[PDB]
């Protein structure tokens, strides 16, 4: 491929497998969680990355994912102890002010809405919870949803609107929108093209498209069709419908556990079980009803074990971060 | 199908052991991973409910193991005792834990039920292939204790 | 004073008992008995029962301390008073019986009085109603009179035993139970007159029998179960007067389903059979075997099995002795046939699960008397033979033969007469066919059992057909030749070959020696394993002197045919010939003539070597095995024959004389010429001279050693020079402390220091230093103190430092060729302790005060010591030494790495508390070594990482995380075995915490 992926930094802070990494909205700090039941906040001073704070005793079991609030103030952690901790720096140091309980089993994912006042979690109990944030340190459950028939892997909020997306072990993706007259949450649509567990999902810049990676070694591009659309696609219900407009196959050897769509460049990165990170770019002449995505660069030996998560940097265009079961965090720089 | 007037009691007799490959390995030459080495890793795993190994119950067999050392790939096919055995997932999980501890991290292990040998083979295979659910299962102390009992070598 | 005596009374009565108990005794010791009994009489005359009982108890406490010192006129009065007071009193009787016990321990009493003393107590007091402690006092009064006055108690007649029968009717305490058993056993042991009470006496004893128990309030005080079970065996087996009563009880007990009872009954039965006979058990004899047989089949307890088979043994033994006793009629040999008929159908049954225990029974009855087995075997064998031919399956034929085998052994055990051989001759030719059948069968197990029987029929004094010996020998050759079989059948045949060879040597010279002589030249003119068979076959048959006189020329002829053709090139096969010769010498050392002949062919052995030097073939190392062979010849030697061969060998080296050896070598100075050939031949001298008896009486020790010293370092040969030092030291060690030995040492330290001065040959002088210091170390000779601390200095020398390490290593290990315990080289076992104690200050001090460059040579030495002394002594010095043993792993030498790892491995499992203090540096060194170039080193390092798991979890936990990550690399190691060890190690490290 014409593009190249360059390794900038390698970090080995945790002991054991590292599950999730997340960029601060300022792009100069990131956090990481793993099997060691600890969260590490990493700040960039000069040209060197270092751990500035270490958070322990927040979770008794493995921490699967951490996600920053749109404000640089609060951090959320989903763990296997059926809890979701909220961290805030009220004392000049990060402390756990609130804990969100309710899930019967392990919590798999968290997500913040664009506004920052809505928080969504999903667990192995096939449920998706949505919380409201009244004031600081206080959270109120808005809805408990059980549409998925199997383990729910990930929850991601819409960039422009307050729409929730969930990927599940039941091979499906589900959209969630709030109903206008009653102000109660409900499921908008169901996306059924993957033949196995859907691990990761990410919205496009505008939010009218969506990537999804799955256990079937494929990634899919979903397009939102509103009622009365120009295309020949018809919506029987009033709600918008999503359609699989592109399927990338044969590119991955094993399950793809995470996918990230950059809002600055439009590049798509995949974290696969074959230890490989792959970069995809939409073609210049790709049609909006049959888009074509081509792999511009890849690092098949990006890690020594499975790559668990990949995340683009919101401030720095082309900077990617990733973690793996080899216990390493790697910051990358892609040049097309 | 097998005949009723003809029955071969010799299967009881057929179980044996031969672990003599030392001469080839005596030199400095690398030794590839083979079906035999993986079989030696899982043949003596104990059944969770019965005082017999997975080899003695024919749950694991050497010719049900496929491996390519160069391509970093290992496939294990295990036949649980009876088609509606509720321990199929546990047995395959003990096989996974043993291989996870004994094999290099470069090896990608697939553990599936032998086709047509269990009523819920698709669902079990899907559980064993989900590395997240396997990890969460290993954080169950009672479950990890039973697995360790099956993996113990005595 | 009477006032004081009255006061002591009142104080005791009021409760201040202890003072008066001893103070009245003190007044007795100095002062009188009649005064105190009158003072106490007043207090006892009071109406209150406790006022009597207290007085009486303080009377008895007195009488118990006074004992013997009591007048006869007092003893009578006291015993009378006690009888009257016990007759009148209730709950005062215990205090009375304690006084009677006191009065029963004196000896100055009239006869009638003694008899009435106890007669009145058992006619008056009811024993069962009384307390446990008081019953103990009553029983001990009996045992007292049973010691002091037997003639009186015996004169009492049977009414004494009857009275006692009722005192001991009901008694549950163990403490008195043993006492009561003793009384019964003595009533039996001593000829006490038992009347119609034999039944009555057995009745009380018989009821208690098996139950075993322990008491919760007093566990060790309470005399344990087997103590009681044994005392009852003693009484129930003491008389045949109990037979008509005990045997029905024991049968009753054996047939009950309680296992503890099943045991005690047979253990007693075996004890009874030691003192029973024909008549007492005759009536119940048929029923008893039914019970013994019963439990041999049924029971799962092997101790029950064993005791029951011991029962049938002792039973048939008791019946075989009385065949000589009863002159009129024998109703004892009829029981044997009544067993035979009762298990004949059981053996004949095709079921093989039932057949084995009944055969065990028949063997138990057969191995009880030669008379029994001559009946049993003669009757059993035809049935076993018939059933052998009926069964065509292999495992069945093997078991049947294993059953026959036992009977045959038992025939050889007692009978040595020609009588048992007569029915055996009828079965002789029929037995051989089974043996040869077992050898022909493709079964490995059946073959082994046939070999086992062959040796047993060979052991037999009775004549056997000559043809069978011809056949058997042929079969043994076939089994020693075939290799498609597992190695075991071969070795078994070879061992049997020697076993039978000592019995019948002609058979093996007729049907084995020619076959092997032919097979020798059939391979002389894949090839090695064919050679092995026959060489070892001639070695193993070399047990009889005649055979030795034949096999030796054949092996020497094969050796002198190896140099002419193309067999000298294969140094391996020549070594094999020597190996077999060494093994024959090893067998010849038993019979004196045998080793005499072998030593007279030790001479042609050296001739075949001298010729090799006279020409300008054999490989340099092959010589060493030849020398070990010669050594095996020299030891175990007649002192006159020793002098004879010394005056043939020492002349040959020293002056070149070859008179004794044959003329062909004549076409010679090894000592002053400088010829390489002859100098090589010295190592055979090392084997010889240094393998002679302690009383060597050598003719010219001074000259030989003088020449050896110059040869050792002056020539500077790679190995020839060392052989001279080896020999010098070998002979120096052996030398006694005569004024010569110190001269030899003067010349040794001389040539050593001289060579250490000259630049040209330092190593030759060094090797001589080493071997000399060793010889003096194994001797604990004072001069070794200096020489070893000389090798301490050389550790810092650059040229020899590594050689100094090699030397320390040699001193640390026993060596085969020179000085051996069985090589007549003097050694004391404790040298490692003595050497180690001296070494530690010198080596530890030397290591610290050594410069950076020649600093690790000291550690190389320390390791070659420490690891070669795996002893108790390593533990108490470990706290100081381990610090160095850890830095010993960081040494680049692979041998050091291996030795130090091998030594550290068990330490983790034996003394973990000392090890657990160095875990960080332990794990770091081990994981460093699990990735070296050497394969064996990595395997050991991983085994130590696997052993580290044995230490307490607390110290390991902070490492589990880093350890597992590191252990991932050796899982992908190039070799298979290093992966196996990594599998085990990591697996254990994962189970550390839960």
């Amino acid at each position: 491929g014409r593009g190249r992926l360059i390794l900038e930094h390698t970090l080995q802070g945790h002991k054991g497998r590292i599950w999730g990494v997340a960029w601060h909205p300022k792009g100069n700090v990131f956090a990481s969680c793993g099997e060691d039941k600890a969260i590490r906040i990493w700040s960039l001073t000069g040209n060197t990355w270092s751990t500035k704070t270490i958070l322990s005793d927040g979770h008794k079991r493995t921490i699967r994912e951490i996600r920053w609030s749109p404000c640089g103030q609060y951090l959320a952690s989903a763990s296997f102890d059926a809890t979701t901790a909220i961290w805030s720096k009220s004392s000049g140091e990060f402390e756990c002010n609130a804990t969100l309980e309710g899930h019967e089993n392990e919590v798999k994912s968290v997500s913040w809405s664009r506004s920052g006042g809505l928080l969504a979690t999903c667990s192995r109990d096939k449920s998706v919870w949505i919380w409201e944030v009244a004031g600081d340190d206080e959270f109120e459950c808005a809805a408990v949803l059980n549409p998925h028939t199997q383990d729910v892997k990930r929850v991601v909020w819409h960039p422009t609107k307050d729409i929730l997306a969930s990927a599940s072990y039941d091979n499906t993706i589900k959209m969630f929108a709030e109903e206008p007259i009653d102000n109660d949450w409900d499921c908008t649509a169901t996306l059924t093209s993957h033949t196995s567990t859907v691990w990761g999902i990410d919205f496009d810049a505008d939010g009218e498209r969506l990537v999804s990676c799955s256990d079937d070694t494929t990634i899919k591009i979903w397009r939102a069709y509103h009622p009365g659309n120009t295309a020949g696609v018809a919506t029987p219900d009033q709600q918008t419908v999503w359609k699989c407009v592109c399927t990338v196959s044969g590119q991955h050897s094993r399950a793809i556990y995470d996918v990230s769509w950059c809002k600055l460049t439009g590049l798509i990165a995949t974290a696969c079980g074959d230890d490989g990170i792959r970069i995809f770019k939409e073609s210049s002449d790709s049609k909006p009803d049959e888009p074509t995505f081509e792999q511009i660069t890849a690092e098949e030996g990006a890690h020594d074990q499975d790559v668990n998560s990949v995340q683009w940097n919101p401030v720095v265009a082309g900077q990617l971060i990733s973690c793996s079961d080899d216990g390493t965090i790697k910051i990358w720089k892609v040049t097309e | 199908p097998t005949e009723i007037e003809n029955i071969n009691p010799n299967v009881y007799d057929r179980i044996k052991e031969r672990v003599l490959t030392a001469n080839e390995e005596d030199e400095n030459v690398p030794d590839p991973f083979d079906k035999r080495e993986i079989f030696d890793l899982i043949r003596n795993i104990n059944d969770p409910e019965h005082p017999l190994t997975l080899e003695e119950l024919h749950v694991v067999q050497e010719d049900l193991i496929r491996i390519n050392d160069s391509q970093n790939s290992v496939h294990i096919s295990f036949t649980p005792t009876i088609p509606h055995c509720s321990m199929a997932t546990l047995i395959g999980l003990s096989i996974r834990v043993k291989l996870l501890r004994s094999l290099p991290p470069r090896f990608k292990v697939t553990v599936e039920i032998t086709p047509g040998t269990h009523a819920s083979e698709l669902a079990v295979n899907k559980q064993l292939a989900d590395k997240e659910r396997v990890a969460a299962a290993l954080e169950n102390n009672h479950l990890a204790e039973v697995i360790n009992q099956c993996i113990a070598a005595k | 004073p009477m006032g004081a005596l009255c006061g002591l009374v009142q104080d005791f009565v009021m409760g201040q008992q202890e003072g008066p108990a001893d103070q009245v005794a003190a007044d007795v010791k100095s002062g009188t008995v009649l005064q105190v009994v009158e003072a106490l009489g007043s207090s006892l005359e009071n109406a209150e029962p406790r006022t009597r009982a207290r007085g009486a108890q303080l009377l008895s406490q007195v009488l118990l301390q006074c004992h013997s010192l009591l007048s006869e006129k007092e003893v009578v009065h006291l015993i009378l008073f006690y009888e009257n007071r016990l007759k009148d009193h209730h709950l005062v009787v215990p205090s009375v019986l304690q006084g009677l016990r006191a009065l029963s321990m004196s000896v100055a009493l009239p006869p009638g009085l003694a008899v009435s003393v106890l007669k009145a107590i058992f006619q008056e007091v009811h024993v069962q109603s009384l307390l446990q402690v008081d019953r103990h006092t009553v029983f001990s009064i009996i045992t007292n009179f049973m010691r002091s006055r037997e003639e009186e108690l015996k004169g009492l007649g049977a009414d004494f035993t009857f009275g006692f029968i009722q005192v001991m009717d009901g008694e549950k305490d163990p403490r008195n139970l043993l006492l009561a058993f003793r009384i019964v056993h003595d009533l039996i042991s001593k000829d006490y007159s038992l009347g119609p009470f034999v039944e009555e006496l057995f009745e009380v004893t018989s009821c208690y029998f098996p139950i075993d128990f322990t008491p919760p309030p007093n566990d060790p005080y309470g005399i344990q179960r087997e103590d009681l079970i044994l005392s009852l065996r003693a009484v129930l087996a003491s008389t045949p007067r109990f037979a008509e009563f005990l045997l029905p009880l024991l049968i009753e007990k054996v047939d009950s389903e309680i296992l503890s009872a099943k045991l005690d009954s047979l253990q007693t039965l075996n004890a009874c059979c030691a003192v029973y006979g024909q008549k007492e058990l005759k009536d119940f004899l048929p029923s008893l075997w039914a019970s013994i047989r019963r439990e041999v089949f049924q029971t799962a307890s092997e101790r029950v099995e064993a005791e029951g088979l011991a029962a049938l043994h002792s039973l048939t033994a008791c019946l075989s002795c009385s065949v000589l006793r009863a002159d009129a009629e024998d109703l004892l040999g009829s029981f044997l046939s009544n067993i035979l008929q009762d298990c004949r159908h059981h053996l004949c049954e095709p079921d093989m699960k039932l057949v084995w225990p009944s055969a065990k029974l028949l063997q138990a009855a057969a191995g009880a008397s030669a008379r029994a087995c001559e009946h049993l075997t003669s009757n059993v064998l035809p049935l076993l033979l018939e059933q052998f031919h009926k069964h065509s399956q292999s495992n069945q034929r093997r078991t049947i033969l294993e059953m026959i085998l036992g009977f045959l052994k038992l025939q050889q055990k007692w009978s040595y007469e020609d009588r048992d051989e007569r029915p055996l001759s009828s079965f002789k030719d029929q037995l051989c066919s089974l043996v040869f059948m077992a050898l022909t069968d493709p079964s490995t197990q059946l073959q082994l059992v046939g070999i086992r029987t062959l040796t047993v029929l060979g052991a037999q004094p009775g004549l056997l057909s000559a043809e069978d010996l011809e056949l058997a020998v042929g079969h043994l050759y076939r089994l020693t030749f075939l290799e498609e079989d597992s190695q075991s059948c071969r070795v078994a045949a070879l061992e049997a070959s020697g076993t039978l060879a000592t019995l019948y040597p002609g058979a093996f010279s007729r049907h084995l020696l020619p076959k092997l002589a032919e097979e020798l030249h059939k391979g002389e003119s894949t090839k090695c394993s064919r050679h092995f068979r026959c060489l070892q076959a001639l070695s193993a048959v070399s047990t009889h002197p005649s055979i030795v006189k034949e096999t030796l020329p054949l092996l020497l002829q094969h050796l002198c045919q190896a140099n002419k053709g193309n067999m000298v090139t294969e140094s391996s096969e020549v070594v094999a010939v020597c190996q077999s010769l060494q093994q024959v010498a090893e067998k010849c050392q038993q019979d004196p003539e045998s080793y005499w002949y072998f030593h007279k062919t030790a001479v042609p052995c050296l001739f075949a070597l001298a010729v090799q030097a006279s020409m300008p073939l054999l490989e340099d190392e092959v010589l060493a095995a030849l020398a070990s062979v010669i050594g095996t010849a020299t030891t175990h030697l007649s002192p006159e024959l020793a002098a004879q061969s010394v005056t043939c060998i020492v002349p040959l080296f020293l002056d070149g004389n070859t008179s004794f050896l044959p003329e062909n070598s004549f076409p010679f100075q090894p000592f002053q010429d400088g010829s390489s050939g002859q100098r090589r031949l010295v190592a055979l001298l090392t084997a010889f001279v240094c393998s002679l008896p302690r009383n060597v009486e050598i003719p010219q020790l001074n000259r030989l050693m003088r020449e050896l010293l110059k040869q050792s370092c002056g020539h500077s040969c790679p190995f020839s020079s060392t052989a001279a030092t080896k020999c010098f030291a070998g002979l120096l060690n052996k030398q006694p402390p005569g004024q010569q030995l110190e001269e030899f040492l003067q010349l040794a330290v001389g040539t050593v220091e001289a060579g250490l001065a000259s630049e040209s040959s330092r190593d030759q002088a060094f090797t001589l230093l080493l071997w000399v210091t060793k010889a003096l170390v194994l001797r604990y000779h004072p001069l070794s103190a200096c020489l070893t601390t000389r090798l301490m200095g050389l550790l810092s020398d650059p040229e020899l430092g590594c050689a100094a390490a090699d030397g320390f290593s040699l001193l640390m290990s026993d060596c085969t060729d020179v000085l051996t315990r069985a090589g007549h080289a003097d050694v004391r076992i404790m040298f490692r302790q003595r050497f180690f104690t001296d070494n530690v200050p010198a080596l530890v001090q030397g290591f610290h005060a050594a410069p950076q460059d020649v600093k690790p040579n000291y550690l190389k030495g320390l390791s070659h010591v420490l690891n070669r002394l795996p002893k108790p002594v390593l533990l108490p010095e470990l706290p100081t030494l381990l610090s160095l043993l850890l830095e010993a792993l960081s040494c680049p030498d692979s041998v050091v790495q291996l030795s130090t790892l091998s030594c550290l491995q068990p330490l983790l499992l034996e003394a973990p508390q000392i090890m657990s203090l160095h875990v960080d540096t332990l794990v770091t060194k081990f994981l460093n070594l699990s990735s070296s170039y050497s394969m064996a080193v990595r395997i050991a390092a991983l085994q130590c990482m696997h052993a580290l798991t044995r230490l307490p979890t607390s110290v390991l936990l902070p490492y589990k995380s880093q350890v597992i990550r590191a252990l991932a690399k050796p899982l992908d190691d190039k070799k298979r075995l290093v992966r196996k060890e990594a599998v085990s190690a990591r697996g254990e490290w994962f189970l550390l915490g839960s």
